[PDB]
């Protein structure tokens, strides 16, 4: 599974011109260092492991951080489920237009115990219900609404102090891939929502405290970490140089192509 | 039941863990997979594919298109001066950091392989000239004379019908994996382009021709240690 | 090891041991085969 | 020789004398949607030559200061023959487009065009807060020009350096790309197959890809050379299959 | 796997002179007690186990202790990842110039609940994010910065009160071994950083509380324990007699060769 | 799922545990292993190799080079006195504690094997003399006469061309493993060097010759119980 | 006999009449970097005799009070023939050095030198807070002398007891070591192979090893004996292979 | 027992049952073989 070994080369004066190619063809030259220059026989035990899209997405990264409190809509956290909320994994997922990945969510929830005048009352271990409402499903409006009855909606019901909750999610896109980039309008009139927001509507994630109330306000932070696995990247894209501005669109502020250097001949050190 | 002793790594969320987890929706019928062309099963494939690099990243030119344009001219002035010069390491070099191999390098901490820089002469069809594109391995000063660049690894680019010479940096390193982050120990060499011969042009052709450098990864290329990219900085919630 | 303890296929460990790679999709997408040892034209 | 090329898709044919090898989109040749990968149960309308022909779009003058142009396909093919008619009269459509960009320039012309088919090139708004209308990115009649610098308003961010998608334009070669270097090439052909997550998608709401022609080296010609150097896109959908006959959408 | 058994010996008057060797050769004498003296046949069931470099490094030892607080740069702990910070494992690792070891880090984190005027507010179980930034990667500047989004950086996200976090790390050195001793400058001009600091730049470890805040200051101590496994020691070195002074260089204060005794003939007891 | 009963050793970080843990970076391509000469697969190998010991560790001489130097002279004075004397146990003996076997002994609590002390005569080539290097097993007083040392294990070193006699302490112990820490139960013997004959020198050679003692481990040598070394004391953060 | 020795590496040859067995560094003979263990793809420059020859360095007088000397190789071989030239003209270099230290002394001379090749002997600064310059440890022209006692300043800790690396000098025999005892030996040869983590490293920034010649027994000679007893290091790199031809570094 | 439950090789128990040893690298590094039962010279 290792990369191709550098074949031994020698002096050459021929008509092969391996270095001389044409980018006009659009084909990146398949040349090796043995072609242009003279190289020794180096057996490359180096392997393109951890560079696989499966391994690259294997690193779990946050996609959703929100603060929901105990003792309105601030007692539970609502997440329009998209990878684009957090820039760290968004740019990874935006390296490819289509990724057919089974996403492994690992919720990390930490209670904060908000600083108040009175904080001398100790609440028992806080259980957390991370319910997933599929798109078009019943969206709860209160922390005790009927939607929290998980007849069909999956829910971990994670309790604090245990191992972080983790529920692997299959490939749920209506299409055959998750369109991270989708230059398309929601409506056929070409008017509406432009971007990944249209196709990447995978429901919502409502996070609440299973505990009814606490003597003092406790604002637990739900840190959702998305680990893509069984990924099928299908159309590669460059990383977005510009910083992410909107989580529902690719809208960006202009950014330099690279870090500017003093001169075209400016080589530090 | 079965006596189980919890290891000191229990109840932890390691980010890079191959741990099976219960399915959110069991027996969920995933949409049937279709053969979408271009299946990326490794991002070293997108590193291998060519990418115009911002060689002329002088102040202001990064905003415009002249960052990639490598200016060449039919003038005796500054002929003993490099067409360009920059650091070979795609991780931290200003020219190569935001290119396809560099962008897929700053997502990692270690990189190994032969960067190949394809140089496309974007000038007049009758504009013929010889350049000397040279990778100098580290340990010495940046080449300040064309002879110094010739002393290192180099290729003479005779601009012609092909119009693209590939300078393949032959992985001249003292370690199996150079480090993407800027460190003098795994500091790479210096890629400098000079004039082996002037860019001779007919009277009806522009003297100020342009060159595009395509830094691409060879089959040797690999990255070993993943890391969050320094380029993608998120000031706050989007 | 490689034993899958969950019935659902998605509820399995990532296929981190698969190093299949076809750079020819991106590096060599031309219809006519291009050999480095001949002029590209 | 590889420089000469001839593509006879449909009634219209394209013959070129200085054209490098055609860039098959991502190495896979376009084809009709197979029964294994088909999700629509309607009988597919497959005009072999009525719609699968070379359509010559509006030619745009490559000025010295031109930073770039983009066409949004297949919506750029509206009002273009029976391909556009089938777009209007069908809910779902699939096509593999062998775009052919013609830039006839003399041997004294300096310039280079990255003709790149970017699948799903989601364009960024000039003002990040708002979203541009459809007219700003759609390419029904004329190519939408990338601006040399940043623009503002309810439009598409046309900064050529960011390619309008917040992406390094020099890295756009990651997508199926061919270079029209007037030193060597005068025409670029990219045979891009149908590229989308869904096997068939509507051809109005969703643009299957965007053909971005980015002059990396601006056109440079001395006085006396032809100043009107045209960049003519001749795109031929291949293996075009449509499902869901419906009322014409306008 | 046991050590060589003491072969039986007897009286000898020969020209073999096993005791008579030459240290001028640089070869340590391979003599046995049967050679110099007369020994009985002793079957040595003793084995050189627990003396193996694999077993010797098997004992996990601390390499990084720092205090990071809850409710600036003091809310997370930064570790330039090197074994040399703690002298106990450093001298073990400095017994060999090159060690190719897969390092098994076992973070031990204990909250302190800093003594303050008010400490009557009980915070829920504190989760701890131990992120690893590879060298050259994005280094966080705040406890809530975008770097903490672990798109690619590995992170245990350990929760307090559970088993101590442990993430085995492979051999990540750019070279073929970890140069514990490296008499080399960072730059080829022989000017810069001299020592292991040059080659042993294996990134940084940022430890933070996943909990956003606490009502009262809590300063958890991150005690990183490094267990080398699959070690390949390649060039043995003596233990450093002098106490360690700098964690980035071998710089030392002069120390006696051994504990001085009253006389060359001074034998206690 | 599977009924699992947690053992009373669950959720603990035992330092000496062979417990598998999730990989920080899964499928990480480690740099290919190269045959670096000197592969140490056991530190009893570095114990076995010779090491100059500070026999003459009298006050002040540990700072200088005279700690290893064992002074011998062509003088009738103090000929009935030991050239040196120290404790055999490398764990706590001042001479042998900081040597290669001793330093790899204080990293352990139990030690077993035959220490072999190679004695190199670093004097004039024509300086010939006979020494009596004697390991006396414990249970009796430290030898105060050459006859007492002769009564124990001893080797006569006839200094000559070889110039190095190896006194191999033949592991005279009442237990399978002596304890590295100073305890009278596993207290080792006493290694004392005397003059079997004077160091006769020609008139043109120095009388005050020097001897170097190389305490080395034999094939029998082993250590059984690991412990943090008392030598490496860390007052605070470096 | 084992006392006589003859090494003919390259043009220069060394013949000795009282020389013990040569200490192959860690028991492995030096050799060219194999393709399996090679990480640099450049064609290796392998001068079999141009660089792989015995270079006689500056001879230092072994005084009675001399505590020791050290040479930092391969940087001590700068300006020494084509080995130094290849060092200057190459980014990466590998060599197995068979150092030969010559100490010719009569039969009436008392002394003993631990000639030990310490791989990666990281030297400690005299003041722990600061770091010494390169001149303090580099051995381009003259051996750097270990001081009998502790020194202070922006220099290298030259305490002979601590060997400059905080390490017991008597334990330095753990590294490939040979003893020049004037009773028996007048020359020590250590055939130390290339010892480094990376298969090839730069020969300026990194010193592959340090040859420390530590007089454990100081030179002792009665009046009338030759007072100028020289310690002459004759080091011959073996199987020297260089990758990365570049501009000369000075 | 000896079963490796993690795919990565580094994510395995320490090889504490390997007692391979070659002291001849350090104790006997001389080129010419030295036998204890003969003068070293
Ligand atoms: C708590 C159990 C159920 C968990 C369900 C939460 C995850 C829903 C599925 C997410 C799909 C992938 C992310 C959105 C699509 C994309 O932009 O790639
Ligand atoms: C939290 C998961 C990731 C853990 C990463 C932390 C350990 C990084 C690798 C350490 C390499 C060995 C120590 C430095 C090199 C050395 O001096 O031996």
């Amino acid at each position: 599974r290792t990369v191709a070994n550098t074949q031994p080369s020698g002096p050459s004066n021929s008509k092969e011109i391996p270095a001389l190619t044409a980018v006009e063809t659009g084909h990146t030259s398949q040349v090796d260092p043995s072609d242009t220059l003279q190289t020794r026989h180096v057996v490359n035990f180096h392997s393109r492991s951890e560079s696989t899209v499966e391994n690259f997405m294997g690193r779990a990264a946050c996609v959703f951080m929100d603060q929901y409190k105990l003792n309105s809509t601030d007692n539970f956290a609502v997440w329009t489920i998209n990878v684009r909320e957090m820039a760290q994994l968004r740019r990874k997922c935006e390296l490819f237009t289509y990724m057919r990945f089974d996403i492994e969510m690992t919720m990390v929830i930490t209670s904060c115990q908000d600083q108040g005048t009175q904080l001398e009352q100790d609440m028992p271990v806080l259980t957390h219900q991370i319910m997933y409402v599929p798109p078009g499903g019943p969206i709860p409006a209160k922390v005790d609404s009927y939607e929290w009855q998980t007849s069909t909606n999956p829910s971990v019901f994670w309790t604090e102090g245990n191992a972080p909750a983790r529920m692997s999610i299959p490939f749920i896109s209506v299409g055959n891939a998750y369109s991270l980039f989708y230059d398309g309008w929601s409506h056929f009139t070409q008017d509406g929502t432009y971007g990944y927001t249209t196709l990447n509507a995978m429901g919502k994630l409502f996070v609440r405290h299973v505990n009814k109330s606490s003597p003092h306000q406790i604002t637990s932070t739900i840190r959702v970490y998305f680990k893509p696995k069984h990924i099928k990247a299908w159309v590669p894209r460059p990383p977005r140089l510009c910083p992410y501005i909107n989580k529902g669109d690719v809208n960006f502020v202009v950014t330099e192509v690279t870090d500017a250097r003093k001169s075209i001949t400016d080589t530090p050190h | 039941g079965v006596p189980v002793l919890n290891t000191p790594g229990s109840t932890q969320f390691l980010t890079s863990d191959d741990f099976q987890s219960p399915s959110a929706m069991p027996q969920f019928d995933e949409t049937p997979e279709m053969h979408i062309p271009g299946e990326v099963r490794n991002l070293m494939e997108m590193a291998e594919v060519d990418s115009v690099v911002p060689v002329n990243n002088i102040t202001g030119k990064t905003k415009s298109m002249e960052a990639y344009q490598i200016a060449v001219g039919t003038g005796n002035t500054d002929k003993t001066k490099p067409i360009f010069s920059f650091q070979m390491d795609p991780g931290y070099s200003s020219v190569l950091k935001r290119t396809l191999l560099g962008e897929m390098l700053n997502y990692y901490a270690h990189w190994s392989g032969s960067v190949k820089l394809t140089f496309l002469f974007c000038g007049s069809a009758m504009a013929t000239g010889k350049l000397l594109i040279s990778y100098s391995p580290p340990g010495a000063s940046v080449p300040s004379s064309r002879k110094d660049a010739m002393l290192g690894t180099h290729i003479i680019w005779d601009i012609g019908l092909q119009s693209s010479c590939v300078l393949c940096v032959p992985w001249i390193s003292q370690s199996h994996y150079r480090m993407v982050q800027q460190d003098p120990y795994t500091s790479a060499g210096y890629i400098t382009c000079w004039y082996q011969t002037n860019i001779v042009v007919p009277p009806g052709a522009p003297t100020s021709c342009d060159v595009l450098c395509f830094a691409s990864a060879c089959n040797d290329f690999s990255v070993r240690l993943l890391r969050d990219t320094p380029f993608m900085a998120q000031p706050g919630k989007l | 090891t490689n034993i899958n303890f969950y019935k659902d296929a998605a509820s399995s460990a990532s296929n981190r041991q698969e190093l299949q790679q076809d750079p020819g999709k991106f590096t060599d997408p031309v219809k006519d085969l291009m050999v480095k040892t001949l002029p590209a034209l | 020789s590889d420089r000469v090329r001839s593509m006879t898709l449909g009634n219209s044919t394209i013959t070129t004398q200085e054209s490098a090898n055609v860039v098959v989109g991502y190495g896979e040749w376009p084809s009709y949607l197979s029964d294994k990968e088909a999700t629509a149960e309607d009988q597919p309308t497959q005009p072999d030559v009525a719609t699968c022909r070379f359509y010559t779009l509006e030619s745009v003058q490559w000025e010295k200061s031109s930073p770039g142009w983009w066409w949004k396909f297949p919506e750029a093919l509206k009002n273009m023959g029976l391909f556009g008619q089938n777009m209007h009269y069908h809910y779902l459509g699939r096509a593999g487009y062998t775009i052919h960009v013609q830039c006839n320039a003399s041997k004294f012309h300096q310039g280079c065009l990255l003709v790149v088919c970017v699948p799903e090139a989601e364009m960024g708004c000039a003002d990040t807060s708002t979203t541009f209308p459809a007219t700003e990115l759609t390419t029904e009649e004329e190519p939408h020009v990338f601006t040399s610098d940043s623009i503002t308003g309810k439009k598409v961010q046309a900064a050529v350096c960011n390619a309008g998608m917040g992406v390094g334009v020099g890295n756009l070669t990651i997508f199926p790309h061919q270079w029209i270097n007037l030193r060597t090439n005068n025409s670029a052909t990219i045979v891009m197959p149908y590229i989308n997550s869904v096997p068939m998608d509507n051809m109005f709401r969703h643009y299957n890809f965007t053909l971005m022609i980015i002059p990396f080296a601006p056109l440079n010609f001395n006085e006396g050379a032809t100043a009107y150097v045209p960049v003519t896109v001749t795109i031929a959908p291949m293996y075009a299959e449509y499902n869901g006959l419906r009322l014409a959408s306008t």
